[PDB]
RNA sequence: GUGGGAGAGGGUGGUGGAAUUCCCGGAGUAGCGGUGAAAUGCGCAGAUACCGGGAGGAACGCCGAUGGCGAAGGCAGCCACCUGGUCCACCCGUGACGCUGAGGCGCGAAAGCGUGGGGAGCAAACCGGAUUACCCGGGUAGUCCACGCCCUAAACGAUGCGCGCUAGGUCUCUGGGUCUCCUGGGGGCCGAAGCUAACGCGUUAAGCGCGCCGCCUGGGGAGUACGGCCGCAAGGC
RNA sequence: AGCUGUACCGGAAGGUGCGGCUGG
């Protein structure tokens, strides 16, 4: 599916909602592209913007460990 | 000696070599074995068999030790992954999670001239 | 940056008549405004290769407008040149 | 020959070749070599070059490091008798014994040669090391060399190779070699060039240990001022760096003067200079 | 004369009357650079998705005020001197844009 | 002029994490590294693999794109300040105030130079190992910063700038509206008429026209010679 | 796979370092 379709309606330049940017993560802290998350290039461009900062704030992850084979 | 009957264990994934060190909750290491350690030189180190046989001297060593349980970590990409995952699996540890710590620079030193032309 | 009271108050101080805000006079000083204020920027900042051009840019449609003003009417040329400062 | 070379070539079942025959005469003809002088030629090949070398030599001796091609050569050169060949490597071997056992009748000897240039500038740099009394040396060493070997004080030649030559005899470019005259076109030109030997060293005697150290040092950084070269390159010569502007001066040598930019007898002169002053 | 949201993550581990010190310090230094409070909201503790000074706790306080613009830096340069403050983050106040309604 | 919009446009401060190297502490022992296969090298003064702390330099993974911005060169962590260009809507103001431009003046990747710092990784020259180059292990300049020089290129879309006219279809970035659609500005593919020696171009023209600038006159010798200007020099015109 | 600006080359039938281009 797509991580928009995946959720309500919710504030991309919010930097401190962790519950809904940790959505738009893969297992690995890395940021989802549009092929996943389902947004315009206007809103991936934000969404990365407030996904780096929240990163600064140390409320999202920068890496992590994927745990499988 | 040390009794402690729960670890882990690193496996060192190289194009060239195997390395799998157990150690205990800690990190202090207890024990270790790679491709060299078994006898091979040279390209044999890399194969595959290599890093089965290279898990299984490693395991045999923590359990003599007295471990039954561990928790394996590995790192990089090389060609004795999978093959050392499965050997050590089926040694007789009851490993318990499997997890992949794979180190790679966010664009910082810059690599060498063979890793290199990459865009 | 050239809040909108600045411009306001130059606009309305320069017009013609009231609600102008288009003659050569209005034209020339917000240039004259905006090419001083890029002048202190461009002075402290020396390696700012990149506003240089706009500064430039900004001096030519100025020296441009000028050159009509004076064609047309030397007086008030006289006299905006004067009360700006220009050429001085 | 053109078309001599593929029947020798197919004739065995079997690399670049002078196949024409003019310009093969006429590098002899700038070796100038008659019954007088004999040859020792170290890069013979098929031959090609001996046998019209040997219509009009006195007395030749090849030198071929490979076996391979020895079966060859005896049956490629069967009319002719001056041929001696050493299956020798010339680095390896010492020249002055075959100089005073082959050629002892004989009057004297030029080396003429054509060889690989990865092999030549090696060779050429030995038989001059250890001072063989021979009259002179011709080589084909791919022209973009043999311009740093000549490489008047400037001009992006004068390097370390230029000095090093100077020093132990005189340079000059003699002929241009057209490319494609080879039957594989080598993608580059190349000049036969003649060192002609001397009579003791061209300069002072005084170090040749520092004398070459200092060459090493002041070419370096090529594209550095000499000052910061010797500051940098010459053994700590931090510490000493109040020594060496004291030096500069005396020797009349600017410190900012790219010592690409400077003469042998310059370099003579602050050879002495530096020695018995740094230390 | 501009917005700002001021981010301050600070040692989790300091009890009533050394946070009340750092908040009123904080505060003080705050009102000293011309600025003005708009509202304050007080998140408390939160879990670091990695260590900060080696201690995955940190207290959070997020300030909007209103101050001169040319001031901004020196005061992030004036919060940060404190070693039991941890991150301090100055950034304009943006607009909530809106997707997905 | 008013209202709004997007952006790795530029400069100055300041801090975030990953990774490499090095130092210290702990635990543990015989290899590690490297290749097509090996060797040089490092290691019993304890190397590799592991955990913890510290030092420093350089670059910013995911998003990231056939994307965006700039006159070109070129420009990616994030925050703040200062600042240039540009688009759209309203159609409010001036009333031809325009286009181009020999000289001049400024900018100008990389590689180089001078005066002082800095130096983690990589790495010309150089030093060694295998097998002619290639490949492997080390390594100075250099790569980084400040100031001052240098001024070159496959500096390219090999296409000078401005304006007007000449079928469309499709993808995409970004504004506006009366939002199935319509109307602006960028970036790409396929194609009417037409153009071209051909390849191909084709509303982003290499079509049809107007204005201004630059340049060409068979190859080699030759970007060489001499002269002049500039540069510390290499060299540039 | 070549080409190119610049800088070196005491194992130059040419090689390498830092960038650029497709005229592969």
């Amino acid at each position: 599916a797509k991580v928009k379709a995946t959720l309500g309606e919710f504030d991309l330049r919010d930097y401190r909602n962790v519950e809904v940017l940790k959505r738009f993560l893969s297992e690995t802290g890395k940021i989802l592209p549009r092929r996943r998350t389902g947004l315009s290039a206007k809103e991936q461009r934000i969404l990365a913007k407030t996904i780096k900062r929240a990163r600064i704030l140390g409320l999202l992850p920068f890496t992590e460990k994927l745990v499988r084979k | 000696k040390r009794q402690v009957a729960s670890g882990r264990a690193y496996i060192h994934a190289s194009y060239n070599n195997t390395i799998v060190t157990i150690t205990d909750p800690d990190g202090n290491p207890i024990t270790w074995s790679s491709g060299g350690v078994i006898g091979y030189k040279g390209s044999r180190k890399g194969t595959p068999y290599a890093a089965q046989l290279a898990a299984l001297d490693a395991a045999k060593k923590a359990m003599a030790y007295g471990m039954q349980s561990v928790d394996v970590i590995v790192r990089g990409t090389g060609a004795g992954r999978e093959q050392a995952i499965r050997a050590l699996q089926a040694s007789g540890l009851q490993v318990k999670s499997i997890v992949d710590d794979t180190p790679v620079p966010h664009n910082g030193c810059r690599p060498k001239k063979k890793f290199r032309k990459a865009s | 940056p050239i809040t909108k009271e600045e411009k306001q108050k130059v606009i309305q101080e320069f017009a013609r008549f009231p609600g102008d805000t288009g003659s050569t006079e209005v034209q020339v000083a917000l240039l004259t405004l905006r090419i001083n204020r890029l002048s202190e920027h461009l002075k402290v900042h020396k390696k700012d290769h990149h506003s240089h051009r706009g500064l430039l840019m900004m001096v030519g449609q100025r020296r441009r407008l000028l050159r009509y003003l004076q064609r047309e009417d030397p007086e008030r040329y006289r006299a905006l040149i004067e009360k700006l400062g220009i050429r001085g | 020959t053109p078309i001599r070379t593929k029947e020798i070539l197919k004739k065995y079942g079997f690399q670049n070749f002078l196949i024409d025959t003019n310009i093969l005469n006429r590098i002899v003809d700038h070796a100038e070599v008659t019954e007088k002088t004999g040859v020792i030629e170290i890069g013979p090949g098929i031959g090609a070059l001996t046998e019209q070398l040997a219509k009009r030599a006195k007395k030749v001796v090849a030198f071929e490091i490979d076996q391979r091609l020895l079966p060859i050569l005896k049956d490629t050169l069967s009319p002719y008798e001056n041929v001696t060949v050493i299956h020798q490597d010339v680095l390896k071997a010492d020249v002055k014994s075959v100089i005073e056992e082959q050629f002892q009748d004989c009057d004297e000897i030029m080396v003429v040669a054509n060889l690989p240039y990865y092999v030549t500038t090696p060779i050429i740099m030995k038989l001059l090391e250890e001072h063989l009394p021979l009259k002179g040396i011709v080589v084909m060493l791919q022209k973009e060399v043999a311009e740093r070997m000549a490489a008047d004080p400037s001009s992006k030649e004068y390097g370390s190779l230029s000095i090093a030559v100077q020093f132990y005899t005189e340079a000059k470019t003699v002929m241009i070699v057209p490319k494609t005259v080879f039957v594989p076109q080598p993608n580059v030109d190349s000049a036969v060039i003649r060192l002609i030997l001397r009579d003791g060293p061209a300069v002072d005697v005084e170090n040749e240990s520092f004398f070459f150290q200092l060459i090493k040092a002041s070419f370096a950084q090529r594209r550095k001022t000499l000052l910061n070269n010797l500051v940098n390159n010459l053994p700590e010569g931090k510490a000493q760096k109040s020594t060496i502007e004291q030096v500069l001066e005396e020797t009349n040598i600017d410190g900012k003067r790219r010592g690409e930019s400077l003469s042998i007898e310059e370099f003579a002169a602050l050879s002495n200079g530096l020695y018995k002053a740094l230390f | 004369m501009r917005r700002y949201e001021v981010n301050i993550v600070l040692n989790p581990n300091l009890d009533q009357s050394q946070l009340a010190l750092e908040k009123e310090i904080i505060q003080r230094a705050l009102e000293n650079y011309g600025a003005r409070v708009e509202k304050v909201e007080e998140l408390g503790l939160r879990r670091l998705a990695y260590p900060i000074a080696k201690d995955p706790q940190g207290y959070f306080l997020w300030y909007q005020v209103e101050m001169p613009e040319d001031r901004v830096n020196d005061l992030a340069r004036e919060l940060r001197i404190r070693d039991n403050v941890r991150r301090v983050m100055v950034v304009k106040s943006q607009e909530p844009f809106l997707a997905n309604a």
